[PDB]
């Protein structure tokens, strides 16, 4: 018995993931961050994006 | 051929002197302030440096 598991990561919004639980926000602080699995370490401020 | 009257002309003379004092910390450019790629970038030596 065999599957394929076939995807696409990081280039579309995500509705499936892994088990990892989510955490707080913390804003105008440089800080190591994961946002459906794209990872990164900034700072998240506020923004308007259409 | 001899002159018997004559002009004063004035004449622009562009000459560029200097340059934009740019400056590039390698780390962010290459990096992106992570530690990891920062690590194996210590592997390279003296390339930024110089
Ligand atoms: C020598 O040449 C200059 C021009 O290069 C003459 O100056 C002009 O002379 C005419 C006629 O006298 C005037 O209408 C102009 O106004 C003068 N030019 C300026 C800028 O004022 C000058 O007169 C000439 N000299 C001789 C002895 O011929």
């Amino acid at each position: 018995r065999v599957v394929v598991l076939s995807f696409e990561l990081l280039h579309a919004p995500a509705t499936v993931c892994g088990p990892k639980k989510s955490t707080n926000l913390v804003k105008n602080k440089c800080v190591n961050f994961n946002f459906n699995g794209l990872t990164g370490t900034g700072v998240l401020t506020e923004s308007n994006k259409k | 051929a001899i002159p018997t009257n004559f002009t004063i002309s004035v004449t622009t003379e562009i000459l560029p002197v200097s340059m934009t004092k740019t400056s590039v910390d390698c780390t962010m450019y290459i990096c992106g302030d992570s530690t990891e790629c920062s690590n194996l970038l210590l592997q390279y030596g003296s390339f930024c440096t110089q």
